[PDB]
């Protein structure tokens, strides 16, 4: 009630009071709770390879320092209290660039409780790497993971734990990615090693199932499109040479399209994907239409019976074993 | 605009399924939830289900009993009781959270409430 | 001030604006002076003021020229007025279903970031009139149709906060859409129906007509799905795609059936060709209708 | 153990400290070592014909005036002592932009020895000039 | 550079419309406002139209009574007095507003002012 | 979740050839790490080899003496053991790191171990 009282509650606190020096300095390691509120996972890049989250990170832990008598209320300060305080040095391992929110001021928390537990809240937007495994893109799922560290106090100094065990993660259910959707979260708590000390680590991880939505209405079903509009080639007359040489062409000139734009929003790896496996399935059915029109062309002079069998025995054969194509492909990847 | 009706309760002894079906502005409520409030008692979490996605979480108590789906094309929430006991003896509620409505657990955060089944056993 | 921009491809939009905050503090009343008190902005900084933040915000700033973009007011009995100049990048999760005859709900979130309920309480000063220059808003792809101001309390683990809620319905407007979208579509399909009229022993021109209505489709689509999310579902402007698509695609079928059939039986042929002049523009004209029905 | 004390140890150590002055100023060099652990190589361009590297740099140098005795630890010191002491004033030549990760404290570490060796730490990203022979490209 | 032309006012005891017909440099003026003037009391806002989406404000004594809307073909205005009040009597101005001029209720921030129809009832 | 099998070890007086065959999620373990342990002494780095790439560490005792390298083909390692002396007597294990998990060097940032062939000269 008093806000004198309180005043001079605070400043008692802060008199004397050395952020240089970790709450219990030189004695037992100070144990730091974090709980993680998920806002949203904005993007998932396959070209940069990362992938942007942003959260509310909250930290607990206790500094006796801090502890106040002759107030049964819980403190809230304003934020710029912060800075007169010591807070745990932590960072995200995999990030690539993160910043705190600013507006309307740094979006940032303090709050006391009367035995000295400090709660410190942050939001925090985060673009953190994802070394992905494109070898059954876009059929694949992916890992994608946040790493917490200390940065400069060893385990003899500070330990990590998740407040709340396996309910310290919150939000998940609110990440909206139309692209993918989250099968799994899980919390990870380990001890790491460098030649400066050992360092304690938390890992939030997620893993990602793409949804093959997207490719089937802009990817596979104009590659089966094209692959079938080849085949009108052989209900063509032997003698449309022109019409059965344009239809050639310009079915194998299409895939080549799809794969350019398909390659265009994916990083340059070395290996094949599943999606170019169905592309140059596809390709091989439309150069050998073609092929097949050279064959008939080169002998319908001589053999002009013989000619006629192949296109008719095309007009069968050509669609049963890109069934068939489909049908190991699905298969195989499904 | 959310309208929400649920069925499937009734009296019995064994498993059960309990339906939530809505109808309406369903883009601005991601979320569905199932609440159970017994006499006296406030109301209580039982667990939720994203519409898209299927993310779905539990209360402790009913944590590998209860199982919570969906399907979108009938615009269909389900509840399906399994292993059922007298502790779970309440007027259970369907609900819809808004996309920036706090946290899954707190029923002040949901907007539509169905009508409310009672269930015992 | 102002919505610059607004982005499908990144789910947000851009907003500008006066964000005016009052609240009183007895500490900072004062008597013997009949005036406010205008104080240069940089009191701020040894004043509190409430820790306020856009929840849905990506990125903003407080414009900083020629100054820090911020107004100090006091009042007599310890009023403050406190304003700052903000412009913010705010995530608008579309549904896109509809698109482009869509209607989108683009909403700013405020709430109070570190004091609950217990500390801070939140209202619109002036209620429903709280919100000005709503006028202001010129996109060209977009009408204003609606605002709406909302207050409620929202719960957490570490506690309730009030929240503060200004919401709009923006309107797609559909006239770049015919230009650059629709009425390609329907002259590449009604040029597919020259073939019809062309004879048939002119294979390579009536093929040739029928791979390049096929494959302008897809250079449509191509160019349409360039500055669109990749979403997993099928929107409108995508059914009107493949509807036409499929009528270029059995333009060309025709042609194939008509090749095979004109030396054994050339009557049935021309018979063909014949009805299709009718059919193929009747049919579309059928599958217009239905759609723009169904979306409009 | 007594937290007054090593604040005591502290203080005096930043006692009359001129930040100005290099370690044993106008005397032989101070000797510098260097470590360096790659976190990662993000990309290659040839178009802007750089390269971006993300790092923990250590330096390593001893200055006498942060020699302290009667504890026997190594002190590690919340980062924000690094703008109270000398560092060395190390670049990267070839760096094109450049910066120390911020999120949630600035990611630097100072670590003292009872013999005045400082240890200091930061997390960097550099975008780094990597002029390129493409002729067999 | 805009020029303004009002009409549809006269004397009546019933539903009216006043019209407002614009010409020239009105790109550069988005918003057209309706106000009147009583004897004595000062020019006092009535409402007011953007050319371009048809957003639209009214004034509190207005509101439920008063509807405005435009046609940018023949480049009009037009405010539909319905529900009229012997409150309702006062010299009725039209204007235009430039792009960053200010708050919509203030008669000082509009700069092309129509010649003012008298309505009395 | 790899699995780690190690072989071609046994006794001999001489060039040798250790193997160590993996399966699984190998992708979020991309380094292989072989340790050897004498009796009584800690567990001790012999060298390391990247799956992807082939970057290869060794520890000095063997350096410019035992070589590792891969074949992603069959998802195998092999540390091959040339130059033996009667230090290089211990229980040598093969064992996967993960992606941040930390140095080289230091057998605690490892997680699946193999089952650890004996070998003495
Ligand atoms: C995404 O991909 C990452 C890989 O990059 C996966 O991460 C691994 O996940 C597993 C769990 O699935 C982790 O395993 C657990 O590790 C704990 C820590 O172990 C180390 O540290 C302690 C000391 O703190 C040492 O005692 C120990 O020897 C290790 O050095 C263990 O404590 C856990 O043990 C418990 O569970 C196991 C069963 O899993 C029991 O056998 C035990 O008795 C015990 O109850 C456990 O082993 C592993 O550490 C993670 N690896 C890395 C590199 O981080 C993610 O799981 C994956 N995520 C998703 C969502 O798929
Ligand atoms: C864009 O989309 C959003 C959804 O994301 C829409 O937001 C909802 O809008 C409605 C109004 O249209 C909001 O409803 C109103 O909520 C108020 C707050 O309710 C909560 O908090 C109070 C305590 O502060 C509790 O008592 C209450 O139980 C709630 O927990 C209510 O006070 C309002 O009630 C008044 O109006 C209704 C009629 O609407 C009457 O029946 C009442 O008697 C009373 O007079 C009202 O219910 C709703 O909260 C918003 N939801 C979210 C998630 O924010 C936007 O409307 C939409 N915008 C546009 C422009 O379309
Ligand atoms: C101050 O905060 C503490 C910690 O959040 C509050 O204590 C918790 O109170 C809830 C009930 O409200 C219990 O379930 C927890 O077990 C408590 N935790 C601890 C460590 O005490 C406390 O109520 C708040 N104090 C005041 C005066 O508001
Ligand atoms: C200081 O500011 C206050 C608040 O803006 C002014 O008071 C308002 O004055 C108008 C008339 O000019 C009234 O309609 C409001 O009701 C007043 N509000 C309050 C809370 O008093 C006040 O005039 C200004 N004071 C000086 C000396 O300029
Ligand atoms: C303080 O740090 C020093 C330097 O890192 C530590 O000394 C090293 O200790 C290891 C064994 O643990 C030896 O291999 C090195 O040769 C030592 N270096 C020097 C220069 O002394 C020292 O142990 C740490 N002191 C305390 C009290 O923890
Ligand atoms: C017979 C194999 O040739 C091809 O698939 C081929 C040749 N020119 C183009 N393509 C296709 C379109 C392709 C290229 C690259 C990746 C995926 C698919
Ligand atoms: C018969 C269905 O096939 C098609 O519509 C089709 C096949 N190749 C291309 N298209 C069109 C252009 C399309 C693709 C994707 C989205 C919208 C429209
Ligand atoms: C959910 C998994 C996706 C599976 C998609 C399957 C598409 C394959 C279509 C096969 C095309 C055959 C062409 C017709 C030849 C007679
Ligand atoms: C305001 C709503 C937009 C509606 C646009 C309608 C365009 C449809 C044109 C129909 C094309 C028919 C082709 C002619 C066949 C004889
Ligand atoms: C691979 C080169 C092209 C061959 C055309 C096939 C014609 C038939 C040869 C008998
Ligand atoms: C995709 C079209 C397949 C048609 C096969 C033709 C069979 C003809 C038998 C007389
Ligand atoms: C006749 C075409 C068959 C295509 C394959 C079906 C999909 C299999 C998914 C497991
Ligand atoms: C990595 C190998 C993929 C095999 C499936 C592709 C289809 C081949 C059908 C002949
Ligand atoms: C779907 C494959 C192409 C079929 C061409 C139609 C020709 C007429 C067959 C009687
Ligand atoms: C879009 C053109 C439609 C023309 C129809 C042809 C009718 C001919 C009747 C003799
Ligand atoms: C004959 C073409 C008709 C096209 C449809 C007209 C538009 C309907 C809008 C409701
Ligand atoms: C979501 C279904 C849309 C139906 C309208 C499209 C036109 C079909 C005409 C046959
Ligand atoms: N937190 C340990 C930082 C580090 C990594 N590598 C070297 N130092
Ligand atoms: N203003 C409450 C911030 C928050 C969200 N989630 C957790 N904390
Ligand atoms: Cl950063
Ligand atoms: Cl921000
Ligand atoms: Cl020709
Ligand atoms: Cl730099």
């Amino acid at each position: 009630g008093n806000m004198s009282f309180v005043k001079e509650t605070v400043d008692k606190l802060l008199k004397g009071y050395d952020i240089r020096l970790r709450p219990d300095f030189g004695g037992p390691p100070v144990c730091v709770g974090m709980n993680i509120d998920i806002a949203s996972i904005d993007m998932v890049s396959e070209v940069n390879m990362d992938y942007t989250l942003t959260m509310y990170f909250q930290q607990y832990w206790r500094d006796k320092r801090l502890a106040y008598s002759g107030i049964p209320l819980n403190l809230t300060l304003d934020n710029r209290v912060a800075d007169q305080l010591w807070v745990p040095d932590t960072y995200f391992l995999n990030d690539k660039k993160s910043f705190v929110h600013g507006v309307t001021v740094k979006n940032r928390m303090i709050r006391l409780h009367p035995d000295g537990t400090v709660l410190y809240g942050l939001r925090i937007t985060t673009t953190a790497a994802c070394m992905m495994d494109l070898r059954r893109y876009p059929l694949d799922e992916q890992n994608c993971t946040l790493e917490i560290e200390s940065y400069g106090y060893t385990t003899d100094d500070i330990e990590f734990y998740w407040r709340g065990g396996d309910k310290a993660v919150t939000g998940v259910e609110r990440i909206e990615l139309p692209q993918f959707s989250i099968v799994e979260h899980r919390l990870v708590s380990r001890n790491v090693v460098f030649a400066t000390g050992a360092y304690p680590r938390l890992s939030l991880s997620f893993r990602l199932k793409r949804n093959i939505g997207y490719f089937i209405l802009q990817t596979y079903m104009p590659s089966i499109l094209i692959t079938i509009l080849s085949w009108v080639s052989f209900w063509i007359n032997y003698d449309a040479s022109a019409a059965r040489v344009a239809l050639g062409i310009t079915t194998v000139l299409t895939m080549t399209t799809i794969n350019t734009h398909l390659r265009e929003t994916l990083p340059k790896i070395p290996y094949v994907t599943a999606i170019d496996m169905y592309l140059m399935g596809c390709f091989v059915f439309v150069f050998l239409a073609l092929l097949e029109y050279a064959f008939v062309n080169y002998i319908f002079f001589s053999q002009p019976a013989r000619a006629a069998a192949i296109d008719r025995w095309s007009r069968i054969v050509f669609p049963f074993t890109f069934s068939l194509f489909n049908l190991v492909y699905w298969l195989y990847y499904v | 605009q959310v309208q929400l009706v649920e069925s499937g309760g009734g009296l019995v002894q064994g498993s059960l399924r309990l339906s939530c079906a809505a109808s309406g502005h369903t883009f601005n409520y991601p979320i569905m939830g199932w609440f159970r409030q017994a006499p006296g008692k406030e109301r209580e979490f039982v667990g939720a289900i994203s519409w898209s996605g299927g993310s779905t979480s539990y209360a402790d108590s009913v944590k590998d009993r209860f199982t919570i789906s969906r399907d979108n094309a009938k615009n269909t929430v389900y509840l399906e009781m399994n292993n059922l006991k007298p502790e779970d003896t309440a007027v259970y509620y369907c609900a819809a959270k808004g996309r920036y409505s706090g946290g899954l657990y707190y029923p002040t955060n949901y907007d539509y409430w169905g009508q409310g089944t009672q269930v015992t056993v």
